């Protein structure tokens, strides 16, 4: 089964959910972690 | 039979068609402890990060 | 059963590289997310988008810098570059020790949790990237984020150490059969000269934040000075660390822009041993110096002197690099692809960046510049136009020969072009505010630092958007990259000659150096079976 | 390679492991340390038996790692000439990074002792700290660590003449001979004047002789694992690594014993 | 002096010591520009005349002479920028008779100064605390975050020195136009000289990071003659 | 000559978006009192007065 | 202020030992080989002499100058009366930087406790020309020290010629007392043995890695054993030194490996440091406490002691491997090292005058 | 005519953490004998208060009066 | 697990290298404990057989295609590093013969075939 999708962790082609969504979360959890952490130390300390 | 079971058990561990650690019939003294306590350890260190987190105390 | 067995109980060295590569990836996410917050911040004059909250100013640049030194630039450039192409290009099997290598990659799943927890359980750890004693006490942060945040230091050091352990056994023992320890390419002498330093470095910041442990929780006063200590110890066990990392950070960046210009120009290196013996100058001189960071702190008037002496000799083994790169591209035939593209976009940035580096050497001048955005903008230049190019040269380098897939290359040039644009808008007025007195590590600066602060915060929406183009260059690489070989030419290795036929050229396709490029793309999960044979 | 049938066996001299489970179980068990003490030690917990399953947990973790590695060399036989010459190099560069741990700490000895500062009286060991002194059970620590560097080198001359009853009479003298050493030195921090608060003197004494302690009773496991491996016949007279890096990291302990008498107990002023 | 909007280089010099700061970065940038042009010329080169070639030189790979030229130039370049380096290192201190002596206390946010002289025989040592003037209360005309209510006042053409401590955290006392740039660390004095050459005031900011409140933490100092000085003296 | 065209107009939408995403930062700004003409006019009388800024030039308006 | 003269010093001996030991990579040649030490031998008296006469700082800097061109001629020489002569200089330039480093050291430092702690600490050089790539980088690093030296001595402050306020004692004088020429015996009888040991050791049995262990050792030993030598009195170091020396030569003959030469080369190189940074402080101790103190012909007798060894050692070696072999001349070698051993203490306390 | 301390070349260095201990030292030696009016140890006086903060000190003054202080002040 | 060698001409793979026993009360030799691949060097470098060659590429003739020079190897493919007939003169230059094509080394020129064992 040696080919050129073979040695990836995660599965990219006869896929019942399209690949855009396993795509498009990680870079979004990515980015919008950060912005959670301020949410919480902001509002831990009074201001908005 | 004797203290030499060395080459007894190395005609066991050849040709055994299970992993190494899980070979012996004893292993099961080993491996069941450790994985019991191992699931409470970390479920234990997941419960108290997220209580203090919050802010609770004990 | 068989998912579990093999990426996550694995043994093959090639296998934890693709985990390290994903793992780095969101690491230099959630860095750059945070930057831009500074960026955003730093904008005006007046309390913008933090409130009022000076505490998560400071942790943000915390994080910043810790996920960035530990979590994004040494899991690319040792996991998945170094574990990857070493036993290929040394012809070996597997490395030596690959439980060692597992328990190296998944020690660091650990360290980002605790450091994402030294945010969230109090106002936080904001102390700096170094965490200096008497401000990290109990009398300014009373709480578990400088703890938890000091165990993110342990675990990454023991990562680190049993990589390097494992780097060096396996180069001395387990080459093939007609190879010296002469012969080696010039990326397995960066490895081992990384590791050499990763091996004298690391005991004495494990020992200093240990006992910064020990003096916050157990009241053993080393580094007070009301019990008969001094804070500036701590300073001299930080920064023997210190300089050795950022050499660490920047050898194995060196050798990879070496087999680039090996290969897009046809051309052979000038001076190999010239080369590898200017790296171990390098990582030698590296050891000896580690003061010039503390110049102000009140030293003797005879030790500043030997401090400059011993910081500009540092120049002349750097030089050789640059102009033997020079004299390799020089004679050659160039074709712009788009590695060659970061390639001369390295030659010229670093220089730029280390000019300055003589400057801030000298003690009389130091005391103009120190804590200073003068010292920012000189280690952007080099750290983020240096080796941030260099990762990105690497992964467009050996992406299609690992991956077997290739990738649009228009996107890609339009990629470089943006990081190119938006890096030197932001890090060049640095030097104006550092030149006319701005301090370091302040959220809100008086009236007359505005304008350049309103050009720095307008390149980190450039580059941010290079970012999620690089991310929609991956998606094109992986979803009908196959039908990407035949829109350019750039995926072929090398040129047909001048003399070389198409017939002839298409019957003899690969001429190499190394064993690189002659494997099947992708490669096999036991690659040498028979061993491999050297003249 | 023009042995006949040559195609069945391995056509290189090295070890491919087999899938094993015990890294990712490792760095679980130090995730749980590493939150827990920083939990525990600032509230948020309060019972503390969840540390000491952590510690348990890891070094059962260890032993269950060593397990493996005994059973891939005693019973499958997959240690040629060159994996050796790996593994003594591997444990020579744990060995060397291990003294640069006690390099710092002396360091911040030589930092303080030389050049004292204001808030002390000028002086070591300052005023109202009675030091321990030298003519004194530290000295039979240093005999027995020099007798036991002696008895090892019976057992490791032993095992090269065949003779069973000679090997085992000497790993079971150097094992009574290095519990003395920590029966001697945990009545040497109970009857000691000065504790880890009490000064920056007191400080750093009970952090350079505090690392020895904790890397002495390593000795006593290894050691235990040397005598019990010898007593079930699993040594032969050529291939024997077990001891090899006992030897090589009892002699180090030594030397650095040697430094932490002259500098730590003997030289105040 | 007050920084500048658009600024591009250094502040304005008040005393020999920031002279000579200037005057040695402005022989080091000359050797730096001439090997930036050197290497920016020699890619010019490269890119306009050998892309796309058909002819490749694979066997010039050795040198001999050419990389004794790339090792022994760079280190007179070195001895030249490091002889006038150690004399400005060593010699411009204060070698003669300084004639006063002010102590500049770090608290946690604010300054103390004591001038520590003119004491009477009960110990009526003259002191004063600087603080930060808030937004809300600045009169009409003040610079924000660098404007105070009290100021350190000298005289001109005098040696002062200043002993700098703490009594917290690690500060570090910075006037910029002075040249002076020496850390506070809570266990041990530390000096620094100055001469002032014209009158006027002088600003500066904190450097070593302290906590929350580090980015309001102003430096001033007027320059006042001698007359005014024994004025001001007899009124604190 | 169908590519460089392409990677040209491809550069400048990535400038031309990342300065309206900056623009929409730069009106909802919080703009403290002292960044005024008539406020940065008084202090150069202060600055003239303490001569400051003797050799190049003493300025603070920047509207 | 002090300590530029202990980066003097310390350049000093490294640059004396680089341009004795490395001359291979950078009978005839037992002449050739030892045509630097014995004009270092002959020339070292006249050194302490002209210190007094003329001033300690000037002789250094001519050393390094005559030490310089005396390389430069050496680089492009073919004929041998040309490179006898070359490496004549370049050995009486070496013999006077030493002695006037040394003796400056003394000079300045005037505190008991103090001069044992810097000359643990300037003795240090002697092993790194041992140890020591393109080395062009740490030719200018040690330019750019003797350029301050040279700033700090010459040109910020003027120099004259100055000669001493006191007039010191002869070298007979000093010769005729017991004390000064039973310390020089323990550093010569120390160094002659490992001396002796090089030449021999390619006869017996790659070749770096051998003498590594001793340069590894003698850094630590004289470091650590420079400072605490003033509490445990400087005669039992002495004493402990001999000892060890005689007992890691002995060690040797019964070494039948490449391999097993480690372990006893780390106690030669840390015996001979406990030697040196203990025995050489004493002998400036000793002029304090007996005679007037200037510093110069005592160091001078000191270097003799020192070169003594490398000047006998392997030309007599040779002989005594050719006549009786190795393990009898390291058996004597360690007997004679043992039995020097007792006579260290008499100086316990000498009768002050 | 603004006059303070001078060069004191025991003391060279950019550490004059050393030079307050002594000073203090010095004045309560030559204050426990000779009387405590007399001329030169008015010099000494003038050199601590000149170098050091006052809270040290207060902070001495108080440790000798309960009679806890580091020191060789007897003799 | 079956019959025991006693020299490599018996040793038909890892079923063949058990070995007998030692006896009770003495410290065991090598040649009766010892199983893998350890054992097999082991009754390799007792008679002079060395299992695990390390002798490089042959530097003296050069390649013709009707004379190529023969390389071993028990898989189709085999890596081979050309460096020059002199030895030292090519530089490193790396090449794949096959057994269906023959490699021919773009600057020195030299042919190599593959014999399949
Ligand atoms: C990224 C890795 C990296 C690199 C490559 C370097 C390179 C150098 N750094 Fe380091 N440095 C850092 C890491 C790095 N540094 C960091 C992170 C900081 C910030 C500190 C922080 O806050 O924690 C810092 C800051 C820093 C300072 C300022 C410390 C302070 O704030 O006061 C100094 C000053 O001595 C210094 C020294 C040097 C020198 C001399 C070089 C030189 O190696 C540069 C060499 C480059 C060249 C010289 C180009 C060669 C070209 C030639 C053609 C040679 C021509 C010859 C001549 C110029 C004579 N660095
Ligand atoms: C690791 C090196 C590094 C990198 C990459 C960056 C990235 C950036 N840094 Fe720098 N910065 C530091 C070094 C670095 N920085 C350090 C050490 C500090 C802490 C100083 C302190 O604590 O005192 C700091 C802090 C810091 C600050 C805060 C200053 C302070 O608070 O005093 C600022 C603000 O202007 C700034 C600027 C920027 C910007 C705009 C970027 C932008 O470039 C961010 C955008 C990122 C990208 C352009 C690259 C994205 C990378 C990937 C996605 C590629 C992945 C690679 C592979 C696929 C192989 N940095
Ligand atoms: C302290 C952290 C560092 C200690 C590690 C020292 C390991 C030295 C021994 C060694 O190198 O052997 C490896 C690990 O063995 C071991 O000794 C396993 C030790 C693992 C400790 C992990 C750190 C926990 C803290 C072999 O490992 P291998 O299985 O790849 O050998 C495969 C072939 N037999
Ligand atoms: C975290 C703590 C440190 C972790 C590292 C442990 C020490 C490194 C172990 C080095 C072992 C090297 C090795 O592979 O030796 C094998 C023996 O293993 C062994 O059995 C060595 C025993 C190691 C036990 C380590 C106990 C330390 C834990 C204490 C924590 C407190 C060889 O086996 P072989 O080839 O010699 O067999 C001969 C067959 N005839
Ligand atoms: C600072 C310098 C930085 C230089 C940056 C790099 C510039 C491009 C260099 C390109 C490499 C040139 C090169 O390797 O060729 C050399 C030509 O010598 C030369 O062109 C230099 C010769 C130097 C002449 C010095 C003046 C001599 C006349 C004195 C009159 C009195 C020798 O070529 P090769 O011999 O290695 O070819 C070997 C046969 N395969
Ligand atoms: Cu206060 Cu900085
Ligand atoms: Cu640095
Ligand atoms: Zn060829």
């Amino acid at each position: 089964d040696v080919g050129p999708y073979s040695n990836l962790p995660f599965k990219v082609k006869n896929r019942r959910v399209p690949y855009a969504v396993p795509h498009f979360l990680f870079f979004a959890i990515g980015m919008g972690i950060p912005f959670f952490a301020c949410y919480v130390q902001l509002k831990r300390s009074g201001s908005i | 039979t004797a203290t030499e079971k060395i080459i007894e058990l190395q005609k066991f561990y050849q040709s055994t068609n299970k992993p190494i650690y899980a070979a012996h019939p004893r292993s099961k003294y080993y491996l069941i402890p450790y994985f019991g306590l191992l699931g409470v350890s970390v479920a234990a260190t997941l419960f108290y990060t997220g209580r203090a987190c919050f802010g609770i105390k004990d | 059963m068989n998912y579990i067995n093999r990426w996550l109980f694995s043994t093959n060295a090639k296998d934890i590289a693709v985990l390290y590569f994903i793992f780095a990836l969101f690491c230099g996410l959630l860095g750059s997310i945070m930057s831009l917050i500074l960026r955003l911040e730093l904008s005006a004059p007046g309390n913008q988008i933090l409130m009022g909250n000076h505490q998560l100013f400071n942790v943000v640049a915390t994080a910043h810098a810790v996920l960035m030194v530990f979590f994004l630039v040494m899991p690319a450039a040792i996991g998945f570059f170094g574990n990857y192409l070493l036993p290929l290009m040394i012809g070996a099997s597997d490395m030596s020790f690959a439980r060692l290598n597992n328990i190296s990659f998944w020690l660091l799943p650990p360290a980002l949790v605790s450091l994402l927890a030294s945010a969230l359980i109090e106002n936080g750890a904001g102390t700096g990237w170094t965490v200096y004693p008497p401000l990290a006490g109990v009398q300014s942060h009373s709480g578990p984020s400088v703890d938890l945040a000091i165990f993110a230091l342990h675990l990454t050091s023991i990562s680190s150490l049993l990589g390097a352990i494992n780097f060096i056994t396996t180069t001395l023992n387990m080459r093939t059969i007609g190879m010296t320890m002469s012969k080696l390419p010039l990326f397995v002498w960066a490895v081992v000269f990384t590791s050499i330093l990763l091996l004298l470095s690391l005991p004495v910041l494990s020992a200093g934040v240990t006992l910064l442990l020990l003096d916050r929780n157990f009241n053993t006063s080393f580094f007070e000075p009301a019990g008969g200590g001094d804070p500036i110890l701590y300073q001299h066990l930080f920064w023997f660390f210190g300089h050795p990392e950022v050499y660490i950070l920047i050898i194995p960046g060196f050798g990879i822009i070496s087999h680039i210009v090996s290969t897009y120009s046809k051309k052979p290196v000038f001076g190999a041993i010239g080369m590898v013996y200017a790296m171990g100058s390098i990582g030698f001189l590296g050891l000896l110096v580690w003061s010039h960071h503390m110049y102000t702190v009140g030293l003797d008037v005879d030790s500043r002197a030997y401090f400059t002496s011993a910081t500009m000799v540092i120049a002349v083994p750097t030089g050789i690099k640059i102009f033997s790169w020079l004299a390799t591209l020089y004679g050659g035939s160039i074709r712009y692809t788009t590695p060659m593209l970061y390639a001369f976009a390295f030659l010229f940035l670093f220089t730029v960046g280390g000019l300055s580096g003589v400057v801030l050497s000298n003690a009389s001048l130091d005391i103009a510049f120190h804590d200073t955005y003068y010292v920012i903008g000189h280690f952007h230049y080099v750290l983020s136009l240096g080796a941030v190019f260099s990762l990105f040269a690497g992964y467009y380098y050996w992406s299609p020969l690992i991956t077997g897939l290739y990738y649009n290359n228009n996107l890609a040039n339009i990629q470089f072009w943006l990081l190119f644009i938006g890096t030197n808008v932001t890090f060049f007025p640095m030097h104006f505010l550092g030149l006319n007195g701005m301090p370091r590590r302040i959220p809100d600066y008086p009236d007359a630092f505005a304008g350049w602060n309103a050009i720095s915060s307008f390149g980190s929406l450039i580059s941010i958007i290079s970012v999620i183009l690089f991310a929609y260059v991956i998606y094109d690489q992986l979803v009908n990259g196959l039908t990407n070989k035949q829109l350019s030419t750039n995926s072929l290795f090398k040129n047909p000659d001048f003399i070389e036929s198409n017939i002839i050229f298409n019957d003899n396709s690969i001429k190499s150096s190394s064993i690189d490029f002659l494997l099947t793309s992708p490669p096999l999960p036991h690659t040498f079976n028979t061993p491999a044979i050297q003249s | 390679m023009r042995i006949q049938n040559r195609e069945n066996l391995q056509l290189f001299p090295f070890h491919l492991v087999t899938n094993s489970p015990w890294p990712l179980t490792t760095s679980l068990a130090l995730m749980s340390l590493a939150l827990t003490l920083g939990l525990t030690m600032h509230g948020y917990i309060g019972n503390h038996l969840w540390l000491f399953l952590a510690i348990s947990l890891v070094l059962s973790s260890i032993f269950l790692w060593v397990r493996d590695v005994v059973i891939e060399g005693t019973y499958l036989g997959d240690h040629t000439i060159a994996v050796r010459k790996g593994l003594n190099i591997g444990f020579m560069l744990f060995v060397l990074s291990e003294i640069l741990i006690f390099a710092a700490l002396f360091w911040s000895y030589f930092h303080s002792a030389m050049g004292p500062t204001i808030e002390i009286g000028c002086q070591w060991p300052p005023v109202g700290i009675t030091s321990i002194k030298p003519t004194e059970l530290p000295l039979l620590n240093t005999i027995i660590l020099l007798a036991s560097g002696a008895t090892v080198t019976w057992a490791h001359h032993s095992i090269l003449y065949k003779d069973r009853q000679g090997t085992l009479v000497g790993l079971f003298i150097t094992t009574l001979l290095i519990i003395l050493f920590v029966g001697c030195q945990v009545l040497e921090y109970t009857w000691a004047t000065f504790t880890i608060a009490d000064s920056v003197f007191g400080s750093i004494f009970y952090a350079g002789t505090g690392l020895h302690f904790i890397h002495m009773v390593m000795l006593i496991v290894m050691l235990a694992i040397c005598y019990a491996r010898m007593y079930f016949y699993h040594f032969t007279s050529n291939h024997h690594l077990g001891l090899e890096t006992t030897i090589l990291y009892l002699h180090v302990l030594d030397i650095i014993w040697l430094f932490l008498y002259i500098v730590f107990y003997w030289w105040g002023c | 002096d007050v920084p500048t909007p658009w600024g591009i280089f250094f502040q304005d010099s008040a005393t020999p010591n920031m002279e000579g700061i200037i005057e040695l970065h402005n022989n080091i940038m000359f050797y730096l520009v001439l090997i930036l042009t050197f290497v920016s010329y020699i890619l010019y080169t490269i890119i306009y005349n050998y892309s796309n070639a058909t002819i490749v030189h694979k066997y010039m790979n050795h040198g001999q002479l050419i990389e004794i030229v790339w090792t022994t130039l760079p280190a007179v370049i070195l001895l030249i920028i490091a002889f006038p380096s150690f004399i400005l290192l060593y010699l411009c201190d204060e070698v003669i008779s300084p004639a006063m002596t002010i102590k500049a206390i770090g608290l946690q946010w604010y300054w103390k100064y004591e001038y520590s002289d003119f004491i009477n025989d009960d110990g009526e040592i003259v002191e004063f605390e600087s603080y930060v003037i808030p937004e809300e209360l600045l009169e009409d005309g003040q610079l924000r975050l660098l404007d105070v209510d009290a100021s350190v006042v000298v005289p001109v053409d005098t040696h002062i020195r200043f002993i700098v401590s703490s009594a917290d955290v690690i500060h570090d006392f910075c006037v910029p136009a002075l040249g002076v740039k020496v850390d506070a660390s809570p266990g041990r004095l530390n000096q620094t000289s100055a001469l002032i050459q014209r009158e006027g005031v002088y600003y500066g900011q904190c450097s070593e990071l302290c906590g929350v409140m580090h980015s309001a933490m102003p430096i001033k100092i007027e320059a006042v003659s001698l007359y005014e000085f024994i004025n001001w003296l007899d009124e604190q | 000559k169908e590519d460089k065209l392409y990677i040209f107009w491809g550069t400048v939408i990535g400038i031309v978006i990342s300065a309206t995403i900056f623009g929409a930062f730069r009106y909802n700004r919080n703009v403290p009192k002292t960044m005024n003409r008539e406020w940065q006019a008084a202090s150069d009388e202060y600055l003239k007065s303490k001569n400051a800024e003797p050799f190049t030039g003493y300025s603070q308006i920047q509207s | 202020s002090r300590k530029l003269i202990l980066f003097i010093v310390f350049l000093a001996l490294l640059l004396d030992n680089m341009l004795l030991t490395v001359v291979v990579p950078i009978v005839q040649v037992g002449l050739l080989f030892a045509s630097k030490a014995t004009v270092q031998l002959i020339t070292n008296p006249f050194i302490g002499l002209l210190t007094n006469r003329i001033g300690y700082p000037i002789p250094i800097f001519a050393g390094f100058c005559i030490m310089f061109v005396s390389t430069i001629m050496f680089a492009f020489s073919s004929s041998y009366a040309f490179l006898l002569i070359a490496r004549s200089l370049q050995g009486i330039g070496s013999s006077c930087s030493s002695v006037a480093g040394m003796g400056m050291l003394a000079s300045v430092y005037t505190d008991d406790e103090e001069r044992g702690n810097v000359m643990g600490i300037a003795l240090g050089g002697l092993a790194m020309g041992v140890l020591v790539g393109k080395t062009a980088p740490f030719l200018v690093l040690a330019a750019l020290v003797l350029l301050d030296g040279a700033i700090q001595l010459f040109v910020l402050q003027p120099s004259r010629v100055q000669p001493e306020s006191q007039k010191g004692t002869p070298l007979t004088t000093l010769l005729k007392d017991p004390y000064i020429l039973i310390a020089a015996g323990s550093i010569c009888f120390a160094n002659m043995g490992i001396a002796m040991l090089e030449p021999a050791l390619p006869i017996w049995m790659q070749l770096g890695v051998a003498f590594l262990p001793a340069s590894i050792s003698y850094l630590i030993g004289t470091n650590i054993f420079g400072i605490l030598a003033h509490k445990m009195g400087r005669w039992l170091c002495a004493l402990l030194g001999m000892i060890i020396v005689g007992v890691s030569i002995l060690c040797i003959p019964f070494a039948k490996n490449i391999y097993g030469l480690i372990a006893p080369n780390f106690g030669v190189g840390f015996a001979i440091g406990m030697v040196d940074s203990s025995m050489m402080p004493i002998m400036g101790y000793l002029v304090d406490l007996r005679h007037v103190s200037v510093y110069g012909s005592v160091y001078a007798i000191a270097d003799v002691a020192f070169c003594m060894g490398y000047a006998i050692g392997p030309s007599a070696g040779g002989a005594i491997a050719k006549a009786i072999g190795f393990p009898w001349l390291m058996t004597i070698i360690g007997i004679i090292d043992i039995l020097f051993a007792p006579l260290c203490f008499f100086l316990r306390s000498p009768p002050a005058k | 005519e603004l006059k303070t301390v001078g060069f004191d070349a025991r003391f060279p260095q950019q550490n004059q953490t050393k030079h307050c201990y002594q000073s203090y030292l010095d004045y309560h030696k030559c204050i426990t004998v000779k009387g405590e009016d007399f001329a030169p140890c008015k010099v000494f006086w003038k050199t601590y208060n000149s170098l050091c903060p006052s809270a040290w000190v207060e902070e001495w003054d108080e440790q000798r009066e309960k009679g806890i202080f580091p020191g060789n002040l007897k003799v | 697990q079956f019959k025991t060698a006693t020299s490599i001409a018996e040793v038909e793979g890892l079923e063949n290298l058990v070995g007998p026993g030692a006896k009770t009360g003495t410290v065991p030799t090598d040649l009766e404990q010892a199983t893998g691949l350890e054992r097999y060097e082991l009754l390799g470098k007792l008679e002079g057989i060395e299992v695990f060659d390390e002798t490089p590429l042959e530097a003296v003739r050069k390649g013709t295609m009707k004379d190529p020079i023969l390389i071993d190897s028990y898989d189709d493919y085999r890596y081979v590093g050309c460096t020059g007939v002199p030895a030292d003169s090519h530089n490193i230059e790396w090449l794949k013969p096959t057994t269906e094509k023959n490699a021919r080394c773009w600057e020195c020129g030299s042919v190599y075939k593959l014999n399949f064992l």
